[PDB]
């Protein structure tokens, strides 16, 4: 019992979230480059066996509606899970492209208690997006 | 060009 | 009579650390997503799952460095930030 | 060359954001019991984020508080590894 | 090259700041049970080959000023650090016996460009502490 | 008896 079964008859699901345009109203930048990112993530999941879906440029609404239809199909026959969130953020935070949405309003719907079938399974969340606005001056070693 | 997210 | 906590078994890979911003090629894509889909290209039939963001973490930490007219944002760095509530070790291969 | 400032940094947590962490008067804290009894048993074996990865199952799954008060009984732990770790962490 | 080098003729330091007894103006509760813990991992990390400083009670200027001289010290020879902390905590926050501090200024003593002699080495923070005042339910397995 | 911190 030191590692998930994963050989269950599906590996399991793969969304990729890939938000690139946002609305005037939230004064957010195109993030150019993110199709590259999505189109990688796409083709290295599934290599992974993954059954993989990519949706784009969502409304932070879209993103709710669309997570809490994905913890609500029955998992019993797959292994894990995996989302992935590409787009602005903040501590906390990533942006729908009309505003923010707390991450916790999104992974919510997989605990334990709400997501039955993925339960005691691996639930895997990728974030790239800003956490703040520190910037990390290294050290030369 | 680099960017922030 | 058995119950596990409803927080666990999730893995968060975050991109940067707490606080921080993320950085993004504009044409080559961010930073973390190109390190960790070519970690786990190479290492997904070999190296446990953490042990392949580990792998991330160093390419990000070593291999990135930005570039700005700007002072206030050249030569910055990142490092990614591992959350793991997991309760096992996670393998792609069997 | 050089590196993140923030990189090389490892935070065990004894429970997830958020939440309250719980400690029994006379056996000690559940992370800490847990922590110490998963080092000694693996610190020659295991990978530390490994280990790490045990002190997780076991925390979730040995312990459950016991309280008058309905609000507090029951309830349940999960510990939080934050790793900016840059490579792997064997003690032996 | 994928493991941290760990044959420095020391392992390093492990200081464990261990706070049973709050001051009456914190309104924190004694906490029972952490003798028992930081017994146990002084034993551990003796086994481990960590030379364990135990500290007891600290005010919050006390843990900082430990903090702050401990990075000043010439770790060249030491593989690694490890600081324990068992207090009262908020997210973020850790508990000296007078009030809380930052977790974030206690770990900054030790930023790869301030503590020189431990940049490149696996700087280890294990808190026993709360982050919140969220109750986990469960979920039947 | 179980506390929380």
């Amino acid at each position: 019992d030191n590692s998930y079964k994963m050989d269950y008859p599906e590996m399991g699901l793969c969304i990729i979230i890939n938000n690139k345009n946002f609305h005037k109203s939230t004064g957010m930048t195109s993030r150019s480059g993110t199709d590259v990112d999505a189109a990688n993530l796409r083709e290295t999941f599934r290599n992974l066996k993954y059954e993989v879906r990519n949706k784009n440029d969502l409304t932070r609404e879209e993103i709710v509606e669309l997570m809490r239809d994905v913890s609500k199909e029955d998992h019993s026959k797959r292994s894990s899970f995996v989302c992935v969130l590409l787009s602005h953020g903040e501590e906390g935070i990533i942006f729908g492209t009309n505003g923010p949405v707390d991450l916790k309003k999104i992974t919510n719907f997989f605990r334990g208690d709400r997501c039955r079938s993925l339960t005691g399974k691996p639930k895997l969340f990728i974030i790239q997006a800003c956490r703040g606005t520190e910037l990390d001056c290294g050290i030369e070693t | 060009v680099d960017r922030v997210d | 009579c058995h119950k596990i906590p409803v927080e666990a078994d999730f893995l968060y890979a975050y991109s940067t650390a707490p606080g921080y911003y993320s950085w993004r090629n504009s044409k080559d894509g961010s930073w973390f997503i190109q390190s960790l889909c070519a970690m786990l290209k190479q290492y997904a039939d070999k190296l446990e799952f953490m042990h392949i963001l580990t792998r991330v973490n160093r390419k990000v930490a070593t291999e990135f460095e930005s570039f700005s007219f700007d002072a206030t944002f050249h030569a910055k760095k990142q490092i990614p930030c591992i959350v793991s509530m997991l309760t096992k070790e996670l393998y792609f291969y069997h």
